[PDB]
């Protein structure tokens, strides 16, 4: 093993192999044990040999039920800091451990059979979205759904769900309306920042191309188009030589597709 | 009677040992499983850390832990870039006989030691690496310096050696044993090789000529202040502007906020390598708040771009004081792995009207690589 954090989950390890039931003063000290850690989860490198070493520790304690949801938060996070922009983490859990995915949507279900609790969906959510989603997968939309609605008051959530439902559908057919209901909703939103506008452009975007008719496109979505059109046509038409290649051939894909699709 | 005899690159920031073992050369990982190891000694009342153990608990004992000594080593306590560097130490340098050296406390009494001692701290650890994987001792060394360190920083780096109990055969240029890493030692007509070094803190750039298989060192210039971390704290720089225009809170004094947006701008850094956009979410980051962000690599080298363009001025100075033209220059060698900022290679190569840098041994490694290619008698 060693590994430079085999002491803290060696401790860790024995202190739940000492008793079936932890007591307050047991998962005090895992606590603690994550509150110390969490920092070096985020390390390109550390991340890789924590979750290569712990991630079946780890996963056990995100979603053992019977635990309080501050500890299984402080697990999950771990898990979120340790695969976020780290490919090889990624591929690791996804490989050697396909069921992950789907035990996790399993404990959101249950979570939303409540409370909040809305936090450790988050951190569900988020995993979901940092991992592949392939057409195997196919996460119910009833679930998902209901968490949306359940949560208006929570925009992050809402927000992580949609990014869900971009990536499902991708998945599905090929690469409902109260769906793109929500995200031509959504995609008005002024907090909302220009990586999750793309992103619910697009599904919005290829449900229109694909369904035509079938979809309908409402009004003030159309009018955000518009008032977007001016906007980012302003943008491509100064100087200098710079340029955000990325940034300016999605602004004249949203441009065209007015006299088109929309 | 040299026994196995091992080949190190001593670094400002990272520190890297090899072997020649059966006409292979190989990259030697340390007990904690990395190829390359921080140039890092850190003192507590019952341990002297060095290298990864070392820089993790780097945090909560900020002056009694150890890093860039390599800008003071040989160097004069009165010399203008030692009391530069001395200023942005969180460790204290004083003055004996002369020569900056650090003093710590252990405890809770205080300790001095030289350059050379925890350089020679830095050299023991690499020498035990290699006597880990090689099944003994081993007695001696090529250690490598950057091409413009006089003769003053050369012995006082063999006598590192000595400390950590290493008979220093041959102290060896960085550029050439790169370059030797490469092969570009072949010729076979004389060659003009460029090295570009960008490392962690320090960017250099050294004019070769290769003719008959003797090196020869024709210019050097650079800037000691120039590196990848730069870099990433420009991103670090803009997270904590946009956290702090977005909910109030300002972050540049929490130590746990900062170390954990330090490590997530390094894995930004490195997706927009490949991606040319990135988020950087950070879970719970400070009073109950999530991070959440967007890079793109166009702000990424928009906020890097004066740096990046500033080592091309030292590309150019090597060519006006050698008196070559860029068009003589027949290989151009990457060292360091902020070269592979796609940016960076453009700048160069179109500043070498188009042409390949070398690059397909890891630029970390290609200077310990050379290293022990040399100790290979
Ligand atoms: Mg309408
Ligand atoms: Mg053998
Ligand atoms: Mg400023």
């Amino acid at each position: 093993g060693d590994y430079e954090f085999s002491s803290d989950f060696k401790e860790m390890r024995n202190i739940i192999d000492s008793n079936p039931t932890l007591s307050s003063q047991d998962i005090a000290r895992l606590e603690d044990s994550f509150d110390r850690i969490m920092e070096f989860a985020h390390d390109y490198k550390h991340g890789y040999k924590i979750i290569t070493h712990e991630f079946a520790l780890l996963a056990n304690l995100s979603l053992n039920e019977n635990l309080p949801l501050t500890l299984r938060e402080l697990s999950t996070r771990v898990i979120t800091s340790c695969l976020r922009n780290n490919p090889p983490v990624v591929e690791f859990i996804n490989e050697s451990f396909p069921n992950f995915k789907s035990k996790i949507m399993a404990a959101l279900s249950n979570l939303n059979d409540s409370r909040s609790s809305n936090i450790l969906i988050k951190r569900y959510l988020s995993i979901l979205n940092e991992l592949p989603v392939t057409s195997e997968d196919l996460y119910s939309t009833v679930v998902l759904q209901n968490v949306y609605e359940r949560n208006n008051k929570d925009k992050q959530l809402q927000i992580k769900v949609l990014e869900l439902i971009s990536k499902i559908l991708k998945a599905d057919m090929y690469e409902l309306q109260e769906w793109a209901n929500e995200f031509q909703e959504m995609v008005q939103n002024k907090s909302i920042d220009e990586l999750h506008t793309r992103t619910f452009f697009d599904t919005l975007y290829n449900l229109k191309k694909i369904f035509k008719s079938d979809i309908t496109i409402n009004k003030g979505f159309l009018n955000w188009l518009a008032q977007q059109c001016k906007a980012r046509q302003s943008n491509l038409d100064n100087g200098l030589q710079e340029r955000d290649t990325e940034q300016d051939s999605f602004d004249k894909k949203l441009i065209d597709s007015r006299h088109l699709i929309f | 009677n040299y026994g196995t005899v091992i080949g190190i690159d001593l670094g400002t920031t990272y520190s890297c040992v090899a072997v020649m073992k059966n006409g292979k050369t190989e990259i030697l990982a340390n007990e904690q499983g990395n190829r390359i190891t921080p140039s890092y000694v850190a003192f507590t009342d019952d341990e002297r850390l060095i290298g990864d153990a070392a820089k993790n608990q780097v945090a909560a004992n900020p002056q009694n832990t150890i890093f860039d000594i390599k800008r003071l080593i040989g160097l004069k306590y009165n010399d203008r870039s030692v009391q530069k560097d001395i200023k942005h130490l969180p460790f204290n340098v004083v003055n004996k006989d002369g020569k900056p050296a650090v003093e710590v406390s252990v405890k809770g009494e205080k300790k001095v030691f030289t350059p050379e001692e925890i350089s020679g701290m830095i050299l023991g650890k690499m020498k035990q690496i290699a006597e880990d994987y090689l099944g003994t001792k081993v007695t001696h060394a090529v250690v490598t310096v950057p091409a413009y360190f006089n003769d003053a920083q050369r012995q006082a780096t063999k006598d590192a050696g000595t400390i950590a109990g290493l008979n220093v055969l041959r102290i060896v240029n960085e550029p050439t044993a790169a370059a030797i890493a490469y092969g570009l030692d072949k010729s076979d007509k004389e060659h003009q090789i460029i090295v570009y070094d960008l490392g962690g803190g320090t960017f250099d750039v050294s004019l070769l000529s290769i003719e008959n298989g003797v090196f020869e060192v024709q210019a050097t210039s650079g800037d000691t202040h120039l590196g990848g971390e730069d870099f990433d704290y420009k991103i670090v720089r803009q997270l904590i502007k946009a956290f702090k225009k977005k909910h109030g809170i300002d972050v540049s004094d929490n130590n746990k906020a900062l170390a954990k947006l330090k490590r997530e701008a390094e894995k930004a850094k490195r997706a927009l390598s490949s991606q040319m956009s990135t988020r950087i979410e950070i879970d719970s980051f400070v009073d109950g708040i999530d991070l959440s962000e967007t890079l793109t690599r166009a702000k990424f080298e928009e906020l890097n771009l004066d740096l990046f363009k500033k080592t091309l001025k030292p590309v150019e100075k090597v060519l006006q004081d050698s008196g070559l033209e860029k068009k003589d220059v027949d290989d151009i060698v990457l060292v360091g792995g902020s070269t592979r900022i796609p940016k960076v290679q453009q700048l160069l190569e179109s500043y070498f009207d188009g042409k390949k840098a070398s690059k397909g041994i890891n630029p970390d490694e290609a200077v310990a690589y050379g290293a022990a290619v040399q100790a290979g008698v």
